[PDB]
């Protein structure tokens, strides 16, 4: 009985789960390219000026 | 700020919401079917002679044919055995979780 | 050590050969009958494949009483996350057009910047 | 089709070839391993020789489980006072 | 409830202990004298070689309620999953909103005071 | 519990898929790596080919030992019966 509580919160109700929100993360790399890419053409038109 | 800009973002995320089996089923209102109160109580005196044969002595007899120790605590011992090859399984998964959510996470911090 | 159907400690389990996993074989064998197909994996399965008082009284009560109040409870459970589900893609679509309306805001703040200094 | 150690329909019925009659695989086994024999003939037989509303559904199974106790209960009573309807004999 | 050669309903049904196959007599018989052999496996054979449902019940319904408690398992998890993913990305996408907000209003300070002057 | 080829407890159980038995992944690897094979059954396996109820049974095995229980009385019956018809 403790065990297996234990295992439910731990590996089904927790460490499985928390890959998605690794996985939110990881778009993450995407968002970053057009953040600077963003940033970066900003940056040229102030080079301008 | 772990509580002012979370509070403030909520607002203002709040505010363009603003803008937008038969059998088993029904036992589960919550009453367990009754099953067969007889067989525990009867009366030497009463009714039905069927209950003190057709209820007691054959399952009496069967029970202590049943209600056993040959073996004893050795099948207990050896099921127990079984247990814990079965749990530490899962405590090996818990770290193989573990660690591929830290190497996740290790990779975003960079 | 355990089904990947039922959720039981199987008394003859037998394994698939497509996708390595032990199921009870009564409940594996209902599968393939059902739909000829593994379970988990949605793959081609055969089953050629594969490789008295208390207890009449009390104990039975309990069983059919721990079935029911369960999956009651779990058809609950599965009918409050489609209930929301909902919520979160609402609220997700609600800061989509936060950061959209936001986008449009701050380069233009930062552009009439660039465009004072002349 | 029906086993002559239970009285059951056989799902799995298998003859023996010492004597003819089908058993059930799960009946004929328990036997063989108590001793090695057949249960009708008492001839020398082995494994290997042999060639195969809800609610009240609740309440049934317990008056069955009741009536099968007592049927077998009734029997060997009978059995008994026979040995003596014997004995005084 | 049928025979192995002619396909008949076998009233006086005998078998052979070669290979596990409910025969008529009559048949099988006029298959021996015709040739010692079993007519499925082609085994030698001769004439003198012939020869709880409530609970089945129960067993038949519970094999059902483990195969809907997977399927509602299933859809729980990969369903709630979802969920789990929306959720760290909506506040994820939150922060992105704390973050234009105050630089959206440190253009409007800047440009007021400079335009002020 | 135990690994079939050594005979001790495996520390990492991997399954095979033609003859179905819990071996060793360390094990098994070496026997892999000599020749492509069960070690069993002597069948072709590679190394990426390796990877209620309860009380219900119990009711079986009330019934078919009790269903034996009558025929020890059914034939000691018809021993005693004709014990008595011959008497």
């Amino acid at each position: 009985s403790t065990l297996c509580h234990h295992s439910l919160p731990a590996l089904i109700e927790g460490q499985r789960k928390y890959y998605a929100d690794y996985y939110a993360y990881r778009q993450e790399i995407r968002s970053l390219e057009g953040r600077r890419k963003r940033l970066q053409a900003m940056l040229n038109s102030s080079s301008s000026i | 700020i772990p509580d002012g800009y979370k509070n403030e973002i909520d607002q203002l995320v709040k505010k363009e919401f603003a803008n937008i089996t038969l059998f088993l089923e029904e036992y589960r209102r919550k009453y367990p079917r009754i099953d067969t109160s007889r067989y525990i109580p009867n009366e030497s005196s009463e009714v039905s002679l069927l209950g003190i044969v057709d209820s007691y002595l054959k399952h009496q007899e069967i029970v202590l044919d049943t209600l056993l120790p040959q073996t004893v605590s050795n099948q207990w011992r050896i099921n127990n055995d079984y247990i814990r090859q079965t749990c530490t399984i899962v405590e090996e998964m818990n770290i193989q979780q573990r660690k591929q959510i830290n190497d996740l996470e290790i990779y975003r911090k960079r | 050590m355990l089904c990947a159907i039922s959720g039981k400690v199987p008394r003859r389990p037998v394994l698939s050969p497509k996708s390595r996993t032990i199921f009870e074989k009564s409940l594996l064998e209902q599968y393939v009958k059902d739909t000829g197909n593994d379970p988990i994996t949605n793959e081609p399965l055969s089953i050629e494949e594969i490789v008295s008082i208390p207890n009449l009284l009390t104990s039975l009560q309990n069983e059919w009483d721990a079935i029911m109040l369960e999956n009651f409870k779990l058809r609950s459970t599965l009918d409050s996350l489609t209930k929301k589900l909902s919520t979160v893609m609402y609220e997700r679509d609600a800061a989509k057009l936060v950061a959209a309306q936001l986008l449009m805001e701050k380069n233009e703040d930062s552009k009439d910047l660039p465009k004072s200094s002349q | 089709m029906l086993c002559a150690i239970s009285g059951k329909v056989p799902r799995r019925p298998v003859l023996s070839p010492k004597s003819r009659t089908i058993f059930e695989k799960s009946l004929l086994e328990q036997y063989v391993k108590d001793t090695g024999n057949d249960p009708i003939t008492n001839e020398p037989l082995s494994i290997e020789e042999i060639v195969e509303s809800i609610p009240n559904l609740l309440t049934s199974l317990q008056n069955e489980w009741d009536a099968i106790m007592l049927e077998n209960f009734k029997l060997r009573s009978t059995l008994d006072s026979l040995t003596k309807k014997l004995s005084t004999v």
